[PDB]
């Protein structure tokens, strides 16, 4: 391999140095923005407890203030 | 937990939530004091 020992180890070598260049420069940056998680809770309705406000008495009307 | 039973801390359970519903009472009776001022005035005039 006197005439082919030179190239082979030339293209490993030109190889090697690609790999390496390709890895470490886009190692830069990719990390431009942070994005938080979201965990939202379902927002159904079942089984609501219910609350029910009674007013009477013997008179006619009357003037009723209630808290929601 | 307990405490936190979805995860989420449980709705009306912070101090300041009881600091600003003090004043919702009063509020309630506004009705009946106007009522009681009105009154005083045709007092007022009865007595004139």
């Amino acid at each position: 391999l006197g005439r082919i020992w030179l190239p082979v180890l030339i293209v490993v070598a030109v190889a090697a140095g690609a790999l390496i260049v390709m890895n470490v420069r886009t190692v830069f940056g990719s990390n431009p923005v942070v994005v938080t998680e979201k965990t939202s809770d379902n927002a159904e309705d079942f089984n609501p407890k219910v609350v029910t406000y009674e007013i009477f008495g013997s008179g006619s009307s009357a003037v009723i203030n209630y808290m929601d | 937990t307990i405490t936190r039973p979805d995860g989420d801390p449980i709705e009306h359970s912070t101090i300041p939530y009881t600091i600003g519903q003090s004043g919702t009472t009063q509020i309630m009776n506004n009705d009946y004091m106007q009522t009681n001022l009105d009154n005083l005035l045709k007092q007022a005039d009865d007595l004139q």
